[PDB]
């Protein structure tokens, strides 16, 4: 009968579930999750769910009327999807840039380099960084660079515009900012690219607006 | 007056009719025809199930096709069953187990016919094997209800269903119709066949498995394994020191070393033994 | 998606305008719309049979 | 005819039996391998033919009846085995 | 054992129930009553539970 | 031997000997 | 109307409707799982929220009468002293969209 | 009256034969429209099948109140091979009994204008056996008016017994289509 | 039955009416994408009571 | 042709259901209907069958009605209910195959261009499968005799749906033992598969007895498999296969050492971990 | 037998044939229906036929009547609780209310039903001295019986207790057997 009792329990995770984010563990059966609708419930977690995928930030599955935690997702749920390398990679190259020689070769040791010898650089000493920011006047190669990091590189690529992140449903946007760190991770080694970041890192904020 | 005891007998091949025609149309009600006998005041066989055309789309039930029912029935009793229509059957895909205002009017349009006629609901998404979740409801009348009567008469203490669930409770249970309760018909034979479900043949029970498919699963199993004793001895260090948080919040999240080792040592064993017993077997038995 | 295509934006100074170092939150969201328009003209998808004119 | 324990043919053997010579068989179990008729392999070092299989040939009623006794003996062992196993494991078989 | 069980087939039965809001008290009244701010909208006067 | 310390250990382990108005309350809010 | 966004287990699918909550819902049987892929539009139930159907890119009403607003019916006939100005802006736009070749054969992409 | 009938139509090498115009086929065609026709203008609910008897004994339709069905299926067919007919009336039985219309009076009809090279003594044990199980055949003979003539009245005799008069025979020598016979004949005359 | 299909009408365009747009016009037999000022899109597999090829986007 | 075939649990029951309903009709013996399913890639999967009337004497072998104008009518009926379950094949509930097979199958394949047979034994069995497949094949003689028409096996098992297993599983909650465990299970599976090799075994020594005392004429396909057979069966005393099969089973038990090995040290673990906290609570009463 | 109501039958024949004679073979039947059978009702069936063969000794049936009531089947507990009614009836048995009095309040309709007509039926002619429980379970009859929460299989529990409690006029008590020690068939039927 227990062997009964747990597929009975099964019957909960109906397909139509609504998705959520798991914040926080309370207790040994409930935790905090946001649901993706904007709020966010302290509610009970279902006792046959595998508490070590229960990580931070990570997707899970509310049941659609009481809203408990139900079921957890794969990490792969997101809206912003990495690049079809079949055909969306570019067709830019180190060769058809041409001149910026320093500048490719700081771009490559701060994001090729690391992600094929970190082994290297923990054993030398140094630690890599993450982010690179670009920066310059317009027409200099910014965009081209990445265009050629994103044709070269054998690790995963996730390309994004900063303007992109902004979206009408309050909520959308942290959870789209969540979405690709979380691909990223999973899909490591990998790199990221906003495009136009001062699009959402402007320094002039006016809370009221 | 009706008794608070009816019982809807739904057999195997009806249950499974049901829940083929369940997960086969989705999110559409579907709808068919329980098929049976109405043997006394308080049972309810229902022998068969047939589905209906459902024709475009089928959000609601579609106003049983009279040619269709007909053609149905006469084909039947040629070739079987001589069966009257005992109720009508449809899906609710995760709804739950209750009844719209198209489920009862088209159930007082099957009382109308036959006063004893029931309206079976299945929920093909919210099942679970083991438990389907499945309920039989009549209507209860306005007229009474209005005019100070239960129209269900307790003469047995058998109305001790399920407790019935809110979402039954607030889409009209009890009020505008009520629950029966359903049992299922036991034979012994066709459990048989049931039983011969995930059934495995000879071949597959005394064949080896790939031998170098074997060695490598040993190989890599053996390595999770190791990483898995080095952070065993990590945990075991660590776990004693503290337990403010050692009780439920030093696990979620992060991997345990305890649970994984015991996975494996679990699995890779199973396997190891089998096949050695398989290969012992072999050899005795083809020689 | 339909591949050769003209984009005709008339009087393009009320949204290509500069871009304010101190502007109020109505700049900034103009501005974000400036750039999404920069990115999907020379963005890192390239634009194939789509023209742009700017009046 | 010979048996499936100890079917190595030797080169003086089937010269013996087909009245070819030693330097002639060799060719001739290449040939019978070639048009598939039988299946094994050669060591010349040793003049030795291994043999694993043999075209399918018709057999008399007193071959079908030795068959049946071989296959009277594999029945014994097999049921011998099915016993061993379900006395042994009567507690956990289910 | 017996617990156990008996513990899953109530949990299938108390996990329907509705999941409980989230909010940040910003200020306690008298006569039991807590001023919290319900995440996102939302600034209620709630009672204090008896526990 | 290895299976014998394991059934030891788990014959070996010791057991020691071991709300209503939630029902209400839930049974009223519902 | 929502989008897919990825496939779980063949018959569950994450998908968010466009108001912005996410699901995950299924799907009705009829419906060529390789039609609908990550980012296609799709018509969930109204109350189960399974895939119904999968449908084309959404044309913004404001997009559409973008492309469909009248621009008369004006001829380079009633321009006058832009004549220089006719010819860059046809170069632009016209040539490399009748004879995209000449341009690959110079070695350019054009403007 | 509920009448459940099926007509067996022998369509042996012998069917090309002309002695009736323009050849034995096209008789057998009339023959079974005008059957059949009757068997519509009677009770309605009456209902009819078809069977062919040949070297594969086939049913073509089924019980069937619709008669353009069956006129098609018959249409559709060629003379070949040879005659069983216990075989063809075993399974005209066999699909009398599986009938929807058990009330229906059960009936095979069988033109069978041709040598019967079946031995008297399993005629007559079928004929016991269609009688003993309550099914009236009415045999039609064509062609053959001596070789196979005195065999069919010798199993419309044994069905028959002392009074059951439903068994009957109707032989027509050669001569126009064979209408004006079925026309004037008992059986059709009883409907 | 124009009388009982016109009452079956009527009783289910009753007031109040929630105003939406037209935002897409899709052929699939004329289907719609209308956009709800609860701010809601959805599918319509029927357009309605009124004539397809009156609505525009 | 068709490899594989997969039956489903409505199938079986359907058919079981038929069989009944003609023996409570009459008395035939046998029963035969119509199968339909899918065509998965070289895989069938039948879902679904119906009834058809049929009948047959015991003698000719050669009279038998079918009413193929039922079987289109019904067929067009299930179509109008649900589109992708086609004409497949047909069925009937014989303990073996019979001599109309071959002509029914040819009356079956006038709609399904390759028709499977499927014999589903009503009979409960304990060593086989309930459902065995058939294909019919025009067979070729080596020896010159004239090509005829014959059935050829196809590997049958059953599956289900999720609904199916569902609806199943529900059935044969308080039959099916599921605490049983993963080894105790390829166990039973092991010993299924001696049952089921002996059976087979005892198959062809009775064939043989048939042949050697004469009641069988020589069947050379059949002897020319038999001699392959026994031809096949291996050699375990060879001196190096016996020294391959003492490494990999040391190779194995290695495994199962260092599996046992750890699990003893988690039970250990465990023990320790029980005594701390019964010491606990215990020094907390007292306290 | 196949039949869940045979085998009912066949628990109810074992508790009137071993009553009160406390048969070890009796109990094991029994209980292990109880425990292992497939079907609830016979469950409860097999709980109340011990029930009714513990009776001669009173003392014993608490043991096995906690570890079936603090358990898994709701017609287990239910079972259980009358086993403990008719095995204590008339004996105001202090370990028999003690073990009821948690199951009342039980999360279960009909289990708190059979709790609480077990425990009038152990009171029954009871006072406050003999056993300090009386004055508890009148309370909570009263309570119940005059409050909505309650369900109505848990007012007619409660309605029955008080009947049973104040039963003929609180001047008769139940005994199975005699007041000399004679299985008391009467009472056996009747209970
Ligand atoms: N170093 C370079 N060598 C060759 N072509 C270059 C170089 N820098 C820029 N280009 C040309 O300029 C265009 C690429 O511009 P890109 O998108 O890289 O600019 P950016 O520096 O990111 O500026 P912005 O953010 O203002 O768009 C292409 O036409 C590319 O051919
Ligand atoms: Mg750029």
């Amino acid at each position: 009968e227990f062997l009964h009792a747990q597929e009975e329990v099964k019957r909960i995770q109906s397909i139509p579930l609504v998705i959520g984010q798991f914040l926080e563990a309370v207790d040994q059966n409930t935790a905090i999750v946001g649901s993706t609708t904007g709020s966010n419930y302290y509610v009970r977690i279902l006792s046959t769910i595998d508490r070590e995928l229960l990580k931070p930030n990570a997707s899970v599955a509310l049941h659609k009327h009481s809203n408990a935690l139900v079921d957890v997702l794969p990490p792969e749920a997101d809206s912003s999807i990495m690049m079809l390398t079949s055909d969306q990679k570019p067709d830019v190259m180190y060769a058809d840039i041409g001149g910026m020689d320093i500048q490719k070769q700081e771009v490559r040791e701060a994001v090729e380099l690391p992600l094929t010898h970190f082994e290297l650089y923990k054993q030398i000493g140094i630690d890599p960084p993450r982010g690179v920011l670009m920066y310059g006047p317009p027409g200099c190669g910014k965009t081209m660079l990445a265009k050629a990091v994103a044709h070269h590189t054998t690790a995963a690529f996730i390309r994004v515009v900063g303007s992109e992140f902004v979206q009408k449903y309050l909520g959308e946007g942290p959870r789209m900012v969540r979405d690709v760190f979380r691909l990223a991770k999973e899909n490591a080694p990998a790199i990221i690219f906003i495009d136009e970041i001062d699009a959402i890192a402007t320094k002039r904020f006016d809370a009221q607006t | 007056a009706v008794d608070t005891a009816e019982q809807v007998y739904i057999s195997s091949l009806a249950l499974l009719k049901m829940l083929k025609h369940g997960r086969a149309g989705v999110p559409m009600e579907v709808m068919g025809l329980m098929l049976g006998e109405f043997v006394d005041d308080y049972t309810v066989r229902v022998i068969d199930v047939f589905a209906m055309p459902q024709s475009g789309t089928g959000v609601s039930v579609e106003a049983v096709d009279p040619v269709f029912q007909a053609k149905m029935l006469d084909m039947l009793k040629q070739t079987g069953r001589p069966e009257m229509v005992v109720g009508w059957y449809h899906s609710h895909p995760g709804f739950g187990c209750w009844l719209s205002g198209v489920d009862i009017n088209t159930q007082q349009s099957f009382e109308a016919l036959s006063e004893r006629a029931v309206a079976v609901v299945v929920d093909p998404i919210q099942s679970v094997k083991g438990k389907v979740v499945i309920d039989a409801f009549r209507l209860i009348n306005a007229n009474m209800m209005v005019l100070g009567h239960e129209p269900r008469q307790t003469t047995s203490n058998l109305g001790h269903l399920n407790k019935p669930s809110i979402q039954a409770l607030i889409h009209g249970l009890n009020r505008h119709y009520y629950s029966i309760t359903i049992n299922y018909r036991k034979n012994e034979l066709e459990q048989k066949m049931l039983l011969n479900l995930h059934k495995k043949s000879w071949m597959e029970g005394l064949t080896l498995q790939d031998y170098s498919e074997h060695c490598k699963h040993n190989e890599s199993v053996v390595k999770e394994m190791l990483e898995l004793a080095k952070n065993y001895n990590k945990a075991v260090e660590e776990e004693d020191k503290m337990t403010p948080e050692q009780l439920a919040i030093k696990n979620v999240g992060k991997q345990d070393p305890k649970r994984h080792l015991e996975e494996h040592v679990d699995v890779l064993m199973t396997s190891n033994i089998v096949q050695c017993l398989a290969a012992m077997l072999d050899t005795v038995v083809f020689k | 998606d339909h591949q050769p295509c003209i984009i005709f934006m008339d009087e393009i100074d009320a949204i290509g305008g500069r871009r304010f170092s101190e502007g109020t939150s109505a700049d900034r969201e103009i501005q974000r719309t400036l750039m999404e328009l920069l990115n999907q003209m020379d963005g890192f998808d390239t634009l194939h049979r789509v023209k742009m004119i700017m009046a | 005819t010979r048996p499936a324990n100890h079917r190595q043919l030797t080169f003086e053997e089937i010269a013996k039996s087909a009245k070819i010579t030693v330097n002639e068989v060799e060719l001739l179990v290449m040939k019978a391998l070639s048009v598939g008729l039988v299946k094994g392999s050669i060591d010349e070092v040793d003049k030795r033919v291994h043999m694993t299989w043999v075209q399918p040939r018709v057999l008399d009623l007193q071959q079908i009846k030795g068959m049946k006794d071989r296959l009277e003996f594999w029945c014994t062992d097999v049921k011998s085995m099915e016993m061993l196993v379900e006395h042994q494991a009567h507690d956990i078989l289910t | 054992l017996n617990a156990k069980v008996r513990l899953l087939r109530e949990e299938l039965q108390l996990l329907q129930e509705q999941g409980s809001y989230v909010g940040e008290v910003v200020r306690a009244m008298d006569k039991k009553k807590v001023l919290v701010k319900v995440h996102p909208e939302g600034k209620f006067v709630v009672d204090v539970d008896k526990n | 031997f290895c299976l014998d310390i394991h059934n030891m250990s788990v014959k070996a382990m010791r057991f020691p000997p071991k709300s209503a108005e939630e029902r209400r309350e839930r049974e009223q809010q519902d | 109307v929502g989008e897919v966004l990825k496939q779980l287990t063949e018959e569950k699918f994450i998908v968010k409707a466009t108001n912005g909550p996410r699901y995950v819902v299924g799907c009705r049987r009829q419906l060529d799982k390789s039609k609908l892929k990550p980012g296609t539009r799709v018509a969930l139930d109204m109350t189960t929220l399974t895939i119904m159907r999968y449908l084309p890119r959404e044309v913004d009403p404001l997009v559409y009468n973008m492309s469909h607003e009248d621009p008369g019916n004006v001829s380079y006939s009633e321009i006058g002293g832009l004549s220089e100005q006719i010819r860059e802006l046809r170069e632009v736009i016209e040539l490399p969209l009748t004879n995209p070749e000449l341009f690959q054969r110079v070695g350019i992409i054009p403007p | 009256v509920l009448e459940s009938t099926m007509v067996c139509v022998d369509n042996s090498e012998y069917m090309r034969n002309g002695d009736f115009l323009p050849t034995r086929l096209q008789a057998q065609q009339d023959a079974v429209n005008i059957v059949c026709h009757s068997k519509t203008r009677s009770n309605p609910e009456n209902n009819v099948g078809l069977i062919t008897l040949a070297n594969d004994c086939e049913v073509l339709t089924t019980l069937t109140p619709d008669t353009g069905r069956i006129l098609s299926k018959l249409h559709t067919v060629q003379p070949k091979g040879k005659i069983t007919f216990c075989t063809g009336i075993r399974v005209a039985h066999l699909a009398l009994k599986h009938r929807q219309g058990k009330n229906h009076k059960m009936r095979i009809i069988a033109f069978v204008g041709s040598p019967v090279e079946d031995n008297e003594k399993d005629l007559v044990k079928l004929a016991k056996r269609l009688k003993k199980e309550k099914v009236n055949v009415d045999i039609i003979n064509f062609g053959e008016e001596e070789v196979n003539t005195e065999k069919l009245t010798a199993f419309v005799n044994t069905l028959n017994g002392k009074d059951g008069t439903g068994s009957h025979l109707v032989t027509v020598p050669p001569g126009p289509s064979l209408a004006d016979a079925l026309i004037s004949s008992p059986i059709l005359a009883g409907e | 039955k124009i009388k009982e299909n016109s009452e079956k009408i009527k009783v289910n365009k009753t007031l109040p009416y929630l105003v939406s747009n037209v935002i897409e016009l899709l052929d699939v037999g004329k289907c719609a994408v209308i956009k709800t000022s609860t701010r809601q899109t959805y599918f319509l597999p029927v357009i309605g009571l009124v004539d397809a090829e009156k609505l525009k986007p | 042709a068709v490899q594989k075939v997969v039956v489903h649990p409505l199938v079986l029951l359907s058919v079981v259901d038929h069989f009944n309903r003609i023996g409570k009709v009459g008395n035939q013996k046998r029963v035969v209907g119509v199968l339909l399913g899918s065509w998965q890639k070289k895989v069938l999967d039948v879902s679904n069958s119906f009834a058809v009337p049929f009948d047959e004497d015991d003698k000719d072998d050669s009279v038998w009605f079918l009413d193929h104008d039922y079987l289109e009518n019904m067929y067009g009926m299930f179509k109008k209910v649900n589109a992708r379950e086609r004409i497949v094949g047909w069925y009937h509930t014989g303990p073996k195959l019979h001599k109309n097979d071959i002509a029914i199958n040819e009356l079956m394949k006038r709609y399904c261009p390759n028709s499977v047979l499927v014999i589903i034994d009503v009979k409960p069995k304990d060593l086989g499968l309930p459902t065995e497949a058939y294909i019919s094949v025009e067979e070729v003689h080596d020896d010159g005799t004239p090509t005829s028409k014959t059935f050829e096996h196809v590997t049958s098992e059953i599956g289900a749906e999720e609904a199916e297993e569902v609806g199943v599983e529900h059935l044969l909650r308080d039959i099916k033992d599921t605490t049983v465990g993963t080894l105790s299970q390829r166990i039973t599976n092991q010993v299924h598969g001696l049952k089921g090799l002996n059976s087979k075994l005892l198959d062809i020594r009775s064939y043989l007895e048939k042949v050697a005392t004469g009641k069988l004429p020589i069947n050379h396909q059949i002897i020319y498999q038999l001699q392959d057979v026994f031809n096949l069966l291996p050699d375990v005393s060879l001196q190096e296969f016996v020294k391959a099969f003492y490494l990999k089973t040391n190779d194995q038990m290695v495994v199962v050492y260092l599996a046992s090995l750890i699990r003893s040290v988690v039970a250990l673990h465990n023990l320790i971990n029980n005594k701390i906290a019964n010491r606990d609570a215990e020094k907390k009463e007292g306290q | 037998d196949k039949d869940p109501i045979l085998r009912r039958s066949g628990m109810y024949t074992v508790a009137m044939a071993y009553c009160g004679s406390g048969n070890n073979k009796a109990i094991r039947r029994l209980l292990h229906v109880a425990v292992s059978d497939v079907n609830d009702d016979v469950r409860r069936a097999a709980v109340e036929s011990l029930g009714f063969i513990l009776f001669r000794t009173p003392e014993q049936c608490p043991s096995v009547v906690s570890l079936l009531s603090e358990s898994y089947n709701p017609h287990v507990r239910y079972g259980a609780a009358m086993a403990l009614g008719i095995c204590c009836a008339g004996t105001g048995n202090k370990e028999a209310i003690n073990l009821l009095e948690p199951m009342t309040n039980d999360p279960v309709n009909y289990v708190r039903q059979g709790a609480l007509i077990a425990s009038a039926l152990i009171m029954i002619q009871q006072t406050e001295i003999t056993c300090p429980k009386v004055n508890q379970f009148r309370q909570l009859y009263s309570k119940v019986i005059n409050d909505k929460h309650d369900d109505v299989m848990a007012k007619f529990g409660a309605i029955l207790a008080q009947g049973i409690l104040d039963a003929g006029g609180h001047n008769v008590t139940i005994s199975l057997q005699s007041r000399t020690g004679h299985t008391h068939m009467p009472s056996v039927v009747g209970v």
